[PDB]
RNA sequence: UCGAAGGUGGGAUCGGCGAUUGGGACGAAGUCGUAACAAGGUAGCCGUACCGGAAGGUGCGGCUGGAUC
RNA sequence: AGUAACUGACGCUGAGGAGCGAAAGCGUGGGGAGCGAACAGGAUUAGAUACCCUGGUAGUCCACGCCGUAAACGGUGGGUA
RNA sequence: GUGAGGGAUGACGGCCUUCGGGUUGUAAACCUCUUUCAGCACAGACGAAGCGCAAGUGACGGUAUGUGCAGAAGAAGGACCGGCCAACUACGUGCCAGCAGCCGCGGUAAUACGUAGGGUCCGAGCGUUGUCCGGAAUUACUGGGCGUAAAGAGCUCGUAGGUGGUUUGUCGCGUUGUUCGUGAAAACUCACAGCUUAACUGUGGGCGUGCGGGCGAUACGGGCAGACUAGAGUACUGCAG
RNA sequence: AUCAGCUUGUUGGUGGGGUGAUGGCCUACCAAGGCGACGACGGGUAGCCGGCCUGAGAGGGUGACCGGCCACACUGGGAC
């Protein structure tokens, strides 16, 4: 499935803001719970653990489908870091929340899945959807009229999207040229400590 | 801002007459991350004299890590005290694959791609010494080159000189990025 | 080495020996 | 040794004992509860650790230890026996299956209840 | 009795370069002295040369140093030794020291290193590893 | 003629039970002694033989993995 | 060890096998001073199937055969450079 | 998939409290949003360059799939929290009830037993048992040992077997090179392609670590035929026990 | 091997018989051969493989699905 509980509670947890513009995360930058202001041991272990945790966590993967993404970076000719990052950035929530047509990326999810979307022509709702090179996506005709839609493409003036990524006209037309590099990706987080989790 | 890491810390007891007579012990490595390591053995009453001893103990000692880019330059087979351990170059992007003392010894060395493999003896203390032999143990193509009296393209394989070749190719570019 | 080995073997050796002259008689009708 | 002293001879490994031998490659096994008592542990513990002689389908008699709070185990009882060796009791090497044919799941139990066998109260 | 004058040979020469000698005096072979040139034509022996000793001849090795006295060869030893011998192909040629070290191999085509008989595209009997 | 099943006979071999009987392991609390570890109060141990409630004792040969000189 | 006249690699190790193998012990026949398991007393001791003391049989010895073990130890197989 | 947005220096209530206050927690209540899948309606397949010399021919199936209907409307549990190892407080029991993979926790302050709040890891799954491999270089070919830790036979002679000093010629058995045949398909790996993605399928290479046929090499090991005296044995002269 | 000896159509030959075909496959006669400490003759267990699981590799476990070969059809024998 996916995460249901709040997001704030598991941003506050982990001491790094995942949205970004949380108002009640930076307020209480200590994990929850009676002892979450106690200091704890400092282990490695424990530290890509979140690490990972949070990886995981501002997505939407589920373990199965995060530890699939690490086995399938790792046997690429490339550095399995920079092979893992690409392919969690090539999902469609992903693509939709970085083109600055969704404002959450739960929300991103929950609209991607609701098959209002169409990749190449032919209709598809997989949030997990992985997009190629050379890519085109538009939205459905009949969606346009949509107030959550309309309210996204009227202000258009958000963080703008990356270089691949170009919204190109009035009609909220995708384009992505190529793959996001790592330099390009722009994502916060250590990278080589999940590698090391994963690699024991 | 060097590279600090306790591996051990034991508690020793010497007996007298009135009872027992405790000590404490810290076995700490420090290293720059380029290619510097140290290791150090501190006794004291207490965990931060022994760490402080053992840190300054271990700045008197460092040693050089013949390593060509991110990795050693050929497998090497260390024995000291009752310890053994083996070290094999790797490729890039592998990370570092080595039992705790020997982790640590690499880990503050620098070297980011190794395969390492202990043997016998798990005492850390030994684990340490026979992963500091090992290193020890090392040789760096420019001195092996020397003591044949060959030019180096005839004494190492062409894998390795290109390795090289583009390594200080990479550190001139991030020099010329890092001076502007 | 240590004398308390040499002490359980002989020990073990000892007692069987007794059993055996414990038993001889017994032990020749048997047999035949 | 010598290459040709292992030509000749070889290497023979270990012989692996085998373990939980009254099972006989199952999982589980049924038996009827031939007896029912309580027996006091080793040296540094102090209890009356309940434990049942049991005869199970392989025709092998063996000691089950009960787990949980209480339990209703007389003669003549349908248990299910599992691997599981406690190191209080030396000589008992399986564990009877709370909530299984006439062994109730204990009472009262609201947490871990999957592995004593009660059930999610609404 | 001696059974591997080949190995006597790399034991000699090992020993008396861990005690820092100049000259090792042999019996000789046809084969050793093919060893000894190899070894020449790899900087890790001065010299080497041949003396009519009382019976047969003898082989003369003259070690070389550095200029603090340091040993030129670090380690010697023998792969394919009576009783288990060793053969390699020509796609399967070992690697001393990562590429370091020398493998001396005998192949049809004579006594040659491990580059060259891959150059060569031959394979053989590796004799020793010298590095 | 060959020929499955069957009948008769003496053996071979692998197992279960068995009155009675020997040793082994482990047990909160029992009785008898003091054998070994410091020259453990007779140095200890090894092979062999005899003897004794029990550890054990003694004869013959051997060892130092024995203290003092 | 010296000479090196002679043969011309005839060398090394050796699964199983065979032989030799302290002392004690066994069979047959002798011999028997001293010593001395076992067995008797005396002493010590709470008790002493022991240590110490007085006696004392097998044995120790010889001939011919058995057994085949020792802390049979340098707790360290043989050959070569 | 069981919802998404905003929502207070952040409602109760539970639980702790150092009696100040904190956690649950933007979580809940609240105003908008979209309906994924199920629900109710309408249409409706490919698989069939098929079969048949008769105008018919789909089991799956009125199924997959599309177009609409009002509504968040029908959808979450399981382990663990001494250390190894992600995660603590109160209460009840006191060597009792009980826990436990190792060491081991319980006798009036238990983070370890049981119940509550809190937390962590997973999530249509979560735990337990059984079996095999790994870690185990712990049968060690790669890759271990034998003075005192387990391990040199009580000592020799010798059978089969294993191994062998310098050198000349030949064979091409071991070794090595090249070429040809074979090594079914599926499986594995690389690349591409197809079903909305995936699992799944197809296509094309590689892999298929071996065997046999022809041709080349002769350093090393081996066979055959010679040579040498440095190993080994004998001969002569002396020596000690 | 806490199973060291096994075999008498048994090993070879000849003249016949039989078969789709070679052959002690069968028969009469003659010779005394043949196998084994690289394990004969006995006992236990088991369908074999492409593959599958694990492992850095060597190796270890395995023969479920799918595919190839073999063996069987209540138990034993036989032929059309």
């Amino acid at each position: 499935a996916r995460y249901t509980g709040p997001a704030t509670r598991k941003s506050r947890r982990l001491g790094v803001d995942l949205v970004g513009g949380d108002q009640s995360f930076e307020k209480r930058p200590y994990p929850p719970g009676q002892h979450g202001r106690a200091r704890i041991k400092e282990s490695e272990y424990r530290q890509q653990l979140q690490e990972k945790q949070k990886a995981r966590f501002s997505y939407g993967v589920m373990e199965k489908q995060f530890r699939r993404y690490y086995e399938e970076a790792n046997r690429q000719p490339g550095k399995t870091g920079d092979n893992l990052l690409r392919i969690l950035e090539s999902r469609l929530d992903n693509v939709v929340y970085r083109a600055g047509l969704a404002r959450t990326r739960r929300m991103a999810r929950q609209l991607v899945s609701h098959g209002h979307f169409l990749v190449n022509g032919v209709k598809v709702d997989i949030p997990s959807y992985r997009v190629s090179q050379y890519d085109i996506i538009d939205v459905k005709e009949k969606s346009l009229n949509t107030l959550p839609f309309q309210i996204a493409r009227e202000t258009a003036g958000e963080r703008p999207i990356p270089s691949w990524l170009q919204v190109v006209g009035e009609r909220q037309r995708i384009l992505v040229h190529q793959l996001p590099e790592r330099a390009q990706i722009d994502v916060p987080l250590t990278e080589q400590l999940i590698v090391e989790l994963y690699s024991k | 801002n060097y590279i600090e890491r306790v591996v051990s810390i034991n508690r020793v007891s010497k007996v007298v007459k009135g009872g027992r007579r405790f000590s404490f012990t810290a076995l700490v490595i420090v290293g720059d991350g380029k290619g510097m390591v140290g290791v150090g053995y501190g006794k004291a009453k207490e965990v931060p004299a022994a760490i402080a001893k053992g840190v300054e103990e271990a700045r008197k000692n460092f040693f050089r890590v013949p390593l060509i880019g991110s990795t050693i330059t050929h497998p090497v087979q260390g024995e000291a005290a009752a310890g053994v351990v083996m070290l094999r170059p790797a490729s890039p992007g592998t990370g570092v694959i080595a039992g705790g003392a020997a982790r640590a010894v690499l880990e503050c060395a620098g070297v980011h791609d190794i395969l390492a493999k202990s043997l016998g003896s798990d005492n850390a203390i030994n684990v340490v010494h026979a992963t500091v032999a090992a290193l020890k143990l090392l040789q760096r193509p420019e001195e092996v080159a020397a003591r044949r009296g060959l030019p180096i393209e005839d004494v190492a394989p062409a894998g390795m000189l290109k390795a090289r070749r583009e390594s200080e190719a990479l550190a001139a570019a991030a020099a010329r990025e890092g001076s502007a | 080495g240590s004398v308390i080995k040499k002490r359980r073997k002989r020990m073990s050796k000892k007692k069987h020996r007794k059993l055996l002259r414990r038993t001889r008689v017994q032990r020749r009708k048997l047999g035949k | 040794p010598t290459i040709q002293q292992l030509v000749r001879k070889g290497r023979r490994d270990k012989i692996a004992k085998v373990k939980t031998a009254a099972l006989k490659g199952s999982p589980q096994r049924r038996g009827v509860c031939t007896r029912v008592y309580t027996t006091t542990p080793k040296k540094p513990n102090s209890a009356l650790r309940k434990v049942a002689r049991v005869k199970l389908t392989s025709q092998v008699e063996v000691t089950a230890y009960i787990p949980g709070e209480g339990h209703n185990l007389q003669e003549h009882s349908m248990v299910l026996v599992r691997g599981g060796r406690v190191k209080d009791l030396p000589g008992v090497r399986y564990k009877i299956i709370r909530g299984s044919l006439d062994t109730q799941g204990v009472k009262n139990r609201k947490q871990a209840r999957s592995r004593y066998g009660a059930k999610k109260e609404k | 009795t001696m059974t591997d004058p080949i190995a006597d040979f790399l034991t000699r020469l090992r020993n008396a370069n861990s005690a820092y000698h100049d000259e090792v005096t042999l019996p000789h072979s046809k084969l050793k002295a093919n060893i000894a040139e190899i070894l020449k034509r790899e900087g890790y022996i001065s010299d080497y040369r041949t003396e009519d000793a009382r019976v047969g001849k003898s082989l003369v090795v003259q070690l070389k140093y550095g200029p603090s006295r340091e040993r030129s060869i670090a380690g010697l030893r023998r792969v394919s030794k009576p009783g288990l011998r060793v053969y390699a192909k020509s796609t399967n040629l070992p690697r001393v020291l990562g590429g370091l070290g020398v493998a001396i191999i005998s192949t049809s085509s004579g006594l040659l290193t491990d580059r060259q008989a891959a150059r060569q595209g031959v394979g053989g009997e590796v004799l020793a590893y010298v590095w």
